[PDB]
């Protein structure tokens, strides 16, 4: 159960995991995480930005 | 008594119940109106 | 000079004839918790979660519609109450999806603010969850009516200040949908408004749609241009 | 059950509905029932006066409903979706319903349903490869007191067995319609062995009045 | 006091319960029916009201309010709106076959009460909401009414008096809540069926918003013998409060199952063996008896060795009557998928206004089909038991309350047959 | 420039100052110093609804759909 070098999963063959549902940016308590969520053309919710500070990241 | 003294059904159609509705439109009395023909006048 | 004695928890306060339960508990400051009471539309007795018990009597009365008598004492906080009220809601997260994550109102939710503050804990019903096939109301307006709670605020509101008439209850049961029967594209004026009626995540903001999430954006008051009300 | 129109063509207006002016007369006659100022209380039967003028009723015929009453077209789409009568898809000429709540499945229901269903081949809900003969099963239809009970339109039929079954399928294959009484003795609810009630005649006019 | 009794001939309120007797005017006024008639319409609503609320006639429909009272309701003073009486004509609560039968032979009477309901309360207009699927019914009680006017005994100058009164007919178009007390006055409305709160009494808001009055044909048929015939003598029939003639409906597993009218105080047993044939294979065959019908618990046979069939006598034993359905079922069958079936009922045929109704009859149809797989553990049951205390007292309509009663007498009584169904399908799934 | 977020010359923007009357707001903005502006508070009309007029007899106020 070691944390360090967090990244992002994706479906058994599919497409990525994440849904910009904001819940990580809304937890995070250094403040790290910045969502901006588009939809694609196929209509399911995703991003546009998912980035992270590893500096501000107290892990 | 034995005999049954229905068998006025019997021969009952489709349109009979509407058909008796037509036949007693007059002798009857007059709807009281209320403002407007319609809540949306 | 037209005043009722109520006994909102014990305490007295003197209320107009004529008006709801639920204006007197507001009236001292008490929030009973409600879906389908709106303080712009008709009252219907739909939803059930405002529920609240009057002192010596058997039954459960509804505060949404309940005209006032003499002399009430009214418990808030009492035990059946609390029952009534916790057993509304686990009626109402049966038939609702697991959809929290990708709904659009999940800062702004109405079941959730009250499952949170009203609501139990441990949840039930190991099998079922009925799913309703979606329609389209509007390319303004993005519409998942699996969401629904079928509490009839967008139909009192179309019918009766947007004067359209065209969304109805169509079916019995468990299969109560809530849309137009005939396909047709509900487009008139004020149809942007029935996205703040609804309040579960059902009739939602088509251009908004994915974009945002209401505990970042911060609020700020303004004043309208292009209409001369403001 | 399909509670979206999805316009299929049959359907999808205008398809060609109209009345015959002897119906208007009738529509004149049970809008005049009702008192003036509320003339959309007609609905219900004027578009059961629709659904007997034609057999099932399609969009148009909503919609004709709703301009003759002048009433919006959703208040008539909520009272067709509501009710049991208003079979909104096509059915047959004639229209079994098998009635089996409690009382009639406690007598042995699903032997009608199984006689029903190799006298005719079809399951439920579907139809035959023809038209008439419809087949569903229903919630209570008031004769409780006898069998598992059969609806063809407009008829009742209590106090039935497969073989009553058979014969009454095989007359109206033959269109003869038969009696809509029930079968097997007792001609109405009755005590069918000794008649146990009342045998005296009545007594008429002042049987003991006071103060008429 | 006459030790409960048992009823006997020409005390009867109505013959001609079979159609044995000539049906028309002609055979009513052979019957007795029409008879000194200008005279109950010419001596007062005072005396109506008087003579029922002595007579202490229970109201009839399952909710068993005093008739008399509700008919004092009516009599507001009189404004510049009408009054409506709704004469309710529906059989649900499956085991009914009540007034069918009334409806089919002797309409008639129908006619008398309706005629008599509208002088007790100053009403203008009777409409009698006849059930959708009683088509060849609904032409025979056209034509009673054809014959009422042809013979000029209603209608301008109803018999002979100085009183227009009218009667109509809406057939209804096929459910169960539009049985009920208000639902059915918003399906007059031509509205979609739905019911409507209780805060506005039908004695305050009614058809269209005119102040009217609902009333069962049993209370109806009943209302033109009392008058005509003795005061409070249809009190001399069995107990004090809970009084008079009831038909009973014998369906199920009885031989030769039928509809009888008898005392209202009469005992099961008596009522089941010597009037309807007899329990299929002896009256130790029987599992459980039903009255009422679907908005009441069950009784097992141990208690139904003793109880009579009386409103106060079966709360008693914690089972609300409702009308008349006093059905069997036989040991050999499985209650449990009875009432499942009858749970299924229950969904088929309700609105959704409330969320507690719906969602409740959801799970408890869920939950009761599991049961009869078997598909569960006992702490299911017992939530069952929780759910159906809390559907019971939160709805518009009694349709919950009655959908949370036979779930919770089948829990009360038969609890150890679930769980051997539970048990044997654990030892055959492991 | 480098990743897209919002940079701000701001220190004093994300303060919220949460009072309970208004002539405390007014005490503390004139004693602190900075300007002030105080709008209105708008209470909700107190209404008069009723279930009995939204079933009335020759009113427009019927509503048709429940
Ligand atoms: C689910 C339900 C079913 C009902 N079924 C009937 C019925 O079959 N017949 C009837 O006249 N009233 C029925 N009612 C209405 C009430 O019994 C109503 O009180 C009755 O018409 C008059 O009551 P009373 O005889 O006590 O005056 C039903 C009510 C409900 C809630
Ligand atoms: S926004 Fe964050 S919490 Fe939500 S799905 Fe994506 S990674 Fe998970
Ligand atoms: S409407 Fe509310 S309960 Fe339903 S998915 Fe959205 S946030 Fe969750
Ligand atoms: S769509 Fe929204 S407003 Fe309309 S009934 Fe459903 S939850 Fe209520
Ligand atoms: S309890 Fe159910 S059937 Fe009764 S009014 Fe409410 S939604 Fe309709
Ligand atoms: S607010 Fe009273 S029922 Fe919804
Ligand atoms: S259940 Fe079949 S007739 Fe009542």
């Amino acid at each position: 159960r070691f944390r360090g070098e967090h990244a992002l999963r994706r479906y058994p063959s599919g497409e990525e995991r994440c849904i910009a549902c904001k819940l990580c940016e809304a937890v995070c308590p250094a403040q790290a995480i910045t969502i901006e969520a588009e939809p694609r053309a196929d209509g399911s919710r995703r991003t546009t930005r998912y980035d992270i500070d590893m500096t501000k990241c107290i892990y | 008594n034995t005999t049954y003294k229905n068998l006025q059904h019997h021969d009952y159609s489709t349109y009979t119940f509407l058909d008796l509705n037509l036949d007693l439109s007059k002798f009857r009395m007059p709807q009281p109106s209320s403002g407007r023909e319609s809540p949306r006048h | 000079s037209n005043l009722i004695e109520v006994f909102v928890d014990g305490q007295s306060v003197m209320v107009e004839p004529g008006t709801t339960v639920l204006q007197a508990c507001e009236k001292v400051g008490m929030q009973i918790p409600r879906f389908c009471y709106h303080e712009r539309l008709s009252v219907a007795g739909n939803c059930r979660m405002c529920l609240v018990e009057i002192e010596k009597a058997p039954k459960v009365v509804a505060a949404c519609a309940m005209p006032v008598m003499k002399g009430w004492n009214i418990l808030t906080n009492s035990e059946k109450t609390k029952k009534a009220r916790e057993g509304v809601m686990e009626f109402l997260l049966a038939n609702h999806p697991l959809d929290c994550p990708i709904c659009d109102q999940g800062g702004e939710c109405d079941l959730q603010d009250q499952s949170m503050m009203f609501g139990s804990d441990r949840s039930r019903f190991l099998e079922g969850k009925r799913a309703v096939e979606d329609k389209n109301i509007g390319p303004l307006v993005k519409t998942i009516m699996t969401r629904c709670i079928q509490c009839t605020r967008c139909i009192r509101f179309a019918s009766e200040i947007a004067g359209v008439d065209d969304l109805g209850t169509t079916g019995r049961g468990n299969d109560m949908q809530v849309g137009t029967y005939i396909e047709k594209m509900f487009m008139s004026e004020l149809s942007g408004n029935i996205i703040d009626i609804c309040p579960v995540g059902a009739l939602t903001s088509k251009p908004y749609a994915f974009t945002a999430r209401p505990w970042e954006t911060r609020k700020t008051e303004s004043i309208d241009v292009m209409d001369a009300v403001g | 059950a399909l509670f979206v129109h999805r316009d299929t063509p049959k359907n999808n207006p205008e398809t060609p509905f109209d009345f015959t002016p002897e119906n208007y007369k009738r529509i004149e006659a049970i809008v005049k029932n009702y008192p003036e100022g509320h003339k959309a209380a007609a609905v219900l039967p004027v578009l059961d006066l629709a659904q007997r003028q034609n057999g099932w009723l399609p969009i148009s015929a909503m919609n004709k409903v709703a301009e003759i009453l002048q009433v919006p077209p959703m208040r008539v789409y909520e009272v067709a979706t509501f009710y049991t009568m208003y079979n909104r898809k096509p059915v047959g000429k004639y229209h079994i319903q098998v009635c089996t709540t409690t009382p009639c499945m406690l007598r042995n229901s699903d032997s009608i349903l199984e006689a029903i269903q190799k006298k005719l081949g079809i399951k439920v809900g579907e139809t035959t490869p023809d038209k008439l003969f419809t087949l569903i099963e229903v919630e209570c239809l008031g004769a409780c007191v006898n069998a598992p009970m059969v609806q063809i339109n407009d008829n009742y039929y209590e106090d039935l067995t497969p073989k009553d079954i058979e014969e009454i399928i095989d007359e109206l294959k033959a269109g003869k319609i038969p009696k809509p009484g029930p079968r097997s003795g007792r001609f109405s609810c009755e005590p069918a062995g000794g008649l146990t009630s009342l045998t005296e005649p009545p007594k008429g006019p002042g049987f003991g009045v006071q103060a008429g | 006091k006459t030790s409960f009794g048992s009823l006997k001939d020409e005390d009867r309120i109505f013959t001609n319960l079979y159609g044995r007797h000539d049906w028309r005017l002609k055979g009513a006024q052979s019957r007795g029916d029409w008879y000194k008639t200008k005279e109950i319409l010419l001596k007062g609503p005072d005396w109506i009201l008087g003579e029922v609320k002595t007579s202490g006639l229970r109201g009839r429909g399952g909710a068993g309010f005093p008739t008399g009272l509700k008919w004092s309701f009516m009599n507001k003073p009189s404004d510049g709106r009408p009054k409506y009486l709704v004469v309710n004509a529906d059989e649900g609560e499956p085991g009914t076959c009540k007034d069918r039968e009334i409806i089919r032979h002797d309409p008639h009477k129908l006619v008398e009460g309706c005629l008599v309901g509208g002088r007790a309360m100053g009403a203008r207009a009777a409409y009698i909401y006849i059930r959708g699927e009683f088509y060849n019914e609904a032409s025979n009680l056209q034509v009673a009414i054809r014959e009422a006017y042809e013979a000029g005994l209603i209608g301008k100058n109803a018999c002979g008096s100085g009183y227009d009164f009218d009667v109509f007919v809406v057939r209804g178009a096929g459910a169960y809540i539009c049985g009920e007390e208000t639902a059915l006055i918003e399906s007059i409305e031509g509205k979609q069926g739905k019911p409507r709160l209780k805060p506005p009494f039908p004695a305050d808001v009614g058809v269209f918003g005119c102040p009217t009055t609902v009333a069962n044909v049993e209370t109806v048929a009943v209302s033109p013998t009392i008058c005509r015939r003795g005061g409070a003598w249809f009190a001399s029939f069995g107990r004090e409060r809970n009084s008079g003639t009831k038909l009973f409906n014998i369906s199920g597993h009885v031989n030769n199952p039928c509809t009888v009218e008898e005392e209202m105080s009469v005992p099961l047993k008596e009522l089941i063996e010597k009037h309807a044939g007899g329990v299929t294979g002896g009256w130790d065959n029987l599992l459980a008896v039903i009255p009422g019908g679907s908005s009441t618990p069950l009784i097992p046979k141990s208690v139904c060795e003793t109880v009579l069939m009386d409103f106060d006598a079966l709360i008693q034993a914690q089972t609300g009557l409702g009308t008349a359905a006093v059905i069997v079922m036989d040991r050999s069958t499985d209650i449990v998928k009875a009432i499942a079936r009858l749970i299924e009922f229950y969904k088929h045929e309700s609105c959704g206004q409330c969320t507690p109704c719906r969602e409740g009859v959801d799970w408890m149809n869920k939950v009761m089909a599991r049961f009869v797989r078997g598909d569960a553990r006992p702490a299911e049951i017992d939530s069952l038991w929780e759910i159906s205390k809390q559907i019971e007292g939160h709805t518009i309509c009694a349709l919950g309350d009655g959908a949370a009663w036979p779930v919770q007498g089948l829990i009360r009584h038969f609890r150890p047959e679930l769980e051997e169904r539970m048990q044997r399908f654990a030892q055959q799934h492991q | 420039p480098l990743m897209g977020w919002a940079s701000t010359a701001d220190p004093l923007s994300n303060l919220v100052l949460t009072f309970s009357t208004k002539e405390d707001a007014i005490a503390f903005a004139e004693k602190n110093g900075w300007s002030y502006d105080v709008e209105e508070r708008k209470v909700p009309k107190p209404k008069s609804k009723s279930y009995g007029a939204n079933f009335s007899w020759n009113k427009r106020t019927r509503v048709s759909t429940k």
